RNA sequence: GGUGAAAUUCUUGGAUUUAUUGAAGACUAACUACUGCGAAAGCAUUUGCCAAGGACGUUUUCAUUAAUCAAGAACGAAAGUUAGGGGAUCGAAGAUGAUCAGAUACCGUCGUAGUCUUAACCAUAAACUAUGCCGACUAGGGAUCGGGUGGUGUUUUUUUAAUGACCCACUCGGCACCUUACGAGAAAUCAAAGUCUUUGGGUUCUGGGGGGAGUAUGGUCGCAAGGCUGAAACUUAAAGGAAUUG
């Protein structure tokens, strides 16, 4: 892990999420 | 009061059209309808009178400018560099 | 109508016989009512001004420019273009220019064009936002519109229209050896997808 | 540096302002500097050059349009020309700016 | 009282051109390189392989007339290393052994006023 | 297959007649074919030599020169001035760290349609009885040095044609005034004009050719 | 913690200097953070300036001198013998030998 | 060509290499420093123009107008977004040749977005001096940048007789640096991180074990990317700093 690559999936993550939840909307 | 907020002049459009679009036309509607500066008097008056041409509502002059400025960039270039020349020509 | 240039209702006395003969200009930017527009290789190097295009210097930007000596403006006459000039060759008494297509085309010294870019400038960089001003544009030019896909007509109407699915079928580069009828898709095309990659 | 000279004589000095109390100055022939903006229609800026030519007086040209001329006289509206009867203790008469 | 060429001698890693013209620099006079010589493909940036192509070089510049020489060492420059390689002093000793006199020696790589960018990244090679 | 040396006539060129000795070094093209001769594609060539050949003297070793050939008469070609760089070796030698370089540029037309832009380099100079480690100049000495040499060099040139031109840079006097102009101004060491390219050739004019030619 | 009381460079005063690229690997390097050793280096090397001599045409040749500045990332710096890991309290000397 | 060793690639139609150039775009090498400027991000070609600025000089002027700063605002590298131009090099993605056991990686070749610009956005960086800002004092030194003062000092056409650079000695300001720590600190280290258990100069922000988590959600700002704000459930007895031995 790097501060810069947990971000990166956890922003990876974000994008699915929040992509799920405009659908969802 | 603020009408709105940020359509601003493109409010007309409604809805239609495409947020995008409606940006893209405002910063040109603005500047195709604000008075301008007018070179030969100095007033607001200047007003497009059509696609291109700026006339003056005093003094009768009117410009050959851009289609939504009283002179677009490349005209100002084009004039500084005829200027420019020009003065290396004459001197 | 139906051209984005304004025009510039120039007088000039007639040199030979007493009267005013009113001539048309494609208007540069800045040139006003009440200016005196300068026609001549003699002319000074100011915008509107008509000079024979060995007079410029290199790198000015001219428009309305003569494809030969007589041709009466040829190049760079639509809105906001210019030609730029690059070269002079007195050897051969021939100009070279930079044109709006990017080409470079070598000219006689002897034509001539207005100085400064053409008037209207930034017009198409505004949206029409609706068929009401694309047709308004058309109307005072020419029946072009609307503009029918070839696609949704008929075999008859088209080669690429038929067929239970809307496709074009073949390829649509058509060669330039093709003939009339044939010449409907891209015509001769060296490439084709995204330009700049 | 002619905007702070001009500042002393709209303070101290005696002055007029437009074209029309110009010329009557000029023909008057109590003007004794003029100041013509470049803004001013070059016909106006030649007449009034002609009137201080027949009046023997001296023409400031402004470097700046009439906007930057009333501001500098300190009147917020356009002077296209301004008339200088009586300056002040101001050196401008005897400045040839 | 001896006729003068210009070595116009190119030597980086991977090549060795030796490449002899005439004093104008237009017309050349066996441009020889070390990877016509050897065939192993890490022997022409050898110092041998340099010297194998100065000496076919001298050897092909004699009993030709070419007799005195303007070596013009020079390196790949442009925007990569910019430092003569291995070929370099190995080719300058065998022009001076095969007999071909040499006069006027100078280094000609080209430097930039300032490059482009460097091939390689930011971070660049990573061996 | 068969050598191509063989149709070859070593020709020579011939300097200006405003250097040292005028055989400068030989050169070759073919043979004289109906399609193509040696006169016809032998014009044109740039021969680079170094002016300590030109001027026969050691003191040159840098400053080498570009000499344009024009015509061809028999086995001699005469060329014709077109313009010096100093070595690379000079140059880098010349620059050293704890001092700054003033570079200078000037680009005019000579008497004659020669127009040229004549370069110079100077380098800021730590003088005897002086302490302090770098001698740096203060961007305003910078300013007024390359102001005094971008007119010292337009009186220079400009005032002249390429022949006095020449032979009056290779003695080395422009970079002395130089230094006259400039040592009230800051202590420089050594001012170089250390290049000049002509930009445009007119009309050929061979009669002044034949005259520096003979 | 700080291994060292310049960070690894000499910037004191201004946030930003300018990349330059390591000479060997092109790595993208601070100008004052990379090592840079200028190479007085000759044309040819004493075991063939004889040679040379003896070779030449000119009885008194300069024998010309390059010049190199060449900027080292450290990385590949110390790789190359060129600066070598030093000791805490040597860390302080500066000395050019 | 290129490499650890090659290959993919270009090549007898002439590759690579040479000379004349021409064109385009980008960058401003060397000079270039324990140097300068800037609020920071940043800023290295010339000149011109426009304003701006600090330091110094000042027996100038005003007279407390000041310091810090929630809210709010300007600027804010790179990448990224938007429309227009240009578009050379490099080069995400990609395609590929290698190596490996595998290698959609490191290496090689090409190559899109980008890299540049115009006009708009974003508003984050190990945006670092990881040291808030303002003020005083406490220790010495030696350099250096900018300004100023003095020398019957050196130095330049004319050998004090038309004047800068330098040297010496100061002084203000700046980037810093070297020694010692009296002092401080957990120590590394520090001339401020000192004048703090002998604890109170003024003032803003932030932190309260680690994860979860800068996450969920809500809100707001953004074209979006995302930014700002921001938990908890549960879980754990260590995480961590600096030095010592191995």
């Amino acid at each position: 892990m790097r501060a810069k690559w947990r971000k990166k999936r956890t922003r990876r993550l974000k994008r699915k999420r929040r992509k799920v939840r405009a659908r969802s909307k | 009061a603020k009408r709105t907020k940020k359509v601003g002049i493109t409010g007309k459009y409604g809805v239609r059209y495409g947020s995008s679009l409606r940006r893209q036309v405002k910063k040109l509607e603005i500047q195709q309808h604000a008075r301008y500066d007018c070179s030969f008097c100095g007033k607001k008056t200047v007003k497009r009178g059509a696609a291109g041409i700026w006339t003056c509502s005093c003094c009768k002059k009117t410009v050959a400018g851009g289609a939504y400025t009283v002179s677009t960039a490349a005209a100002a270039t084009v004039r500084s560099t005829i200027r420019r020349l020009r003065e290396m020509v004459e001197a | 109508s139906g051209r984005g240039a304004p025009l510039a209702k120039v007088v000039f006395r007639d040199p030979y016989k007493y009267r005013l003969r009113e001539e048309i200009f494609i208007a540069n930017e800045g040139v006003h009512t009440g200016q005196f527009i300068y026609a001549g290789k003699k002319a000074s190097l100011n915008v509107g001004n008509v000079l024979p295009l060995g007079s410029v210097p290199e790198g000015t930007i001219v428009s309305n420019v003569e494809e030969k000596p007589g041709d009466r403006g040829a190049l760079a006459r639509a809105s906001g273009n210019y030609v730029i000039i690059i070269g002079h060759n007195p050897d051969e008494n021939k100009t070279r220019v930079r044109l709006p297509s990017g080409a470079k085309k070598v000219i006689s010294s002897d034509a001539r064009g207005v100085i400064g870019v053409i008037a209207g400038g930034g017009r198409v960089d505004k949206p029409l936002l609706k068929a009401g001003r694309a047709f308004h544009k058309y109307r005072l030019k020419r029946n072009s519109w609307p503009k029918t896909r070839g696609v949704a007509m008929n075999p008859v109407d088209h080669p690429h229209g038929g067929g239970n699915h809307q496709h074009i079928g073949k390829a649509s580069t058509i060669s330039r050896g093709a003939v009339s009828g044939q010449k409907a898709g891209l015509i001769a095309a060296r490439r084709t997808g995204l330009l700049r990659g | 540096s002619i905007n702070q000279k001009l500042a002393l004589v709209i303070k101290s000095g005696k002055y007029t302002l437009g074209y029309k109390s110009t010329v009557k100055s000029l023909r008057q022939g109590k003007s004794k500097l003029i100041i013509i903006a470049a803004n001013t229609p070059v016909l106006r800026k030649s007449e009034l050059e002609y009137y201080a030519m027949l009046s023997k007086t001296k023409v400031y040209y402004f470097q700046g349009g009439n906007n930057e001329l009333g501001t500098a006289v300190g009147k917020l509206f356009r002077v296209g020309v301004v008339s200088i009867l009586e300056a002040g203790d101001s050196d401008i008469l005897t400045t040839l700016a | 009282s001896q006729v003068f060429g210009v070595a116009r001698i190119y030597a980086s890693f991977n090549d060795t051109f030796v490449h002899v013209t005439d004093l104008s620099g237009k017309e050349t006079i066996a441009r020889v390189t070390g990877g016509m010589k050897v065939k192993a493909d890490r022997d022409e940036s050898s110092p041998y392989a340099a010297m194998l192509a100065a000496q076919d070089v001298a050897a092909k510049c004699k009993e030709v007339g070419i007799t005195a020489v303007h070596v013009k060492i020079r390196a790949t420059g442009g925007t990569r290393t910019k430092t003569p390689g291995p070929g370099g002093q190995a080719a300058l000793r065998a022009l001076a052994r095969s007999g071909l006199r040499i006069g006027r020696i100078e280094d000609v790589t080209p430097v930039p006023s300032d490059s482009t960018r460097k091939k390689g990244g930011r971070r660049g090679r990573r061996l | 297959v068969v050598d191509p040396f063989t149709r070859k006539e070593w020709f020579d060129i011939k300097a200006p007649s405003t250097f040292e000795n005028r055989n400068v070094g030989k050169t070759l093209v073919n043979k004289s074919t109906g399609l193509k001769s040696a006169s016809d594609a032998l014009k044109g060539r740039v021969v680079e030599v170094c002016l300590a050949d030109l001027q026969g003297s050691e003191d040159h070793s840098f400053r080498k020169i570009k000499l344009r050939v024009d015509e061809v008469q028999g086995k001699n070609l005469l060329t014709n001035f077109h313009g010096m760089d100093f070595t690379t070796d000079k140059l880098r030698s010349m620059v050293r760290k704890w001092q700054t370089l003033i570079e200078a540029n000037v680009t005019v037309k000579t008497s004659d349609d020669y127009v040229l832009r004549i370069f110079a380099i100077a380098f800021t100079r730590k003088q005897a009885n002086q302490v302090k480690r770098h001698s740096y100049a203060q961007s305003s000495h910078i300013r007024a040095i390359r102001k005094v040499i971008s007119e010292i060099l337009t009186k220079e040139v400009q005032g002249s044609t390429l022949a006095q031109l020449t032979s009056k840079l290779i003695p080395e006097v422009i970079n002395k005034e130089i230094e006259n102009a400039t040592k009230d101004i800051f202590p420089l060491q050594n001012i170089h004009v250390r290049k000049v390219k002509l930009l445009k050739q007119p009309k050929f004019d061979v009669g002044a050719l034949m005259a520096l030619h003979g | 913690p700080k291994k060292r009381a310049s960070n690894g460079r000499n910037k004191k005063g201004r946030g930003h200097v300018k990349p330059v690229r390591c000479v060997n690997c092109s790595k993208s390097i601070p100008k004052d953070k990379a090592i840079k050793r200028m190479a007085i280096r000759n044309i040819v090397e004493a075991a063939a300036v004889r040679d040379l001599s003896e070779a030449s045409v000119y009885p008194e040749y300069a024998l010309p001198k390059t010049y190199n500045k060449l900027h080292y990332c450290v990385s590949c710096a110390i790789h190359a013998r060129i600066v070598r890991v030093r000791s805490r309290e040597d860390r302080k000397n500066r000395a050019p030998p």
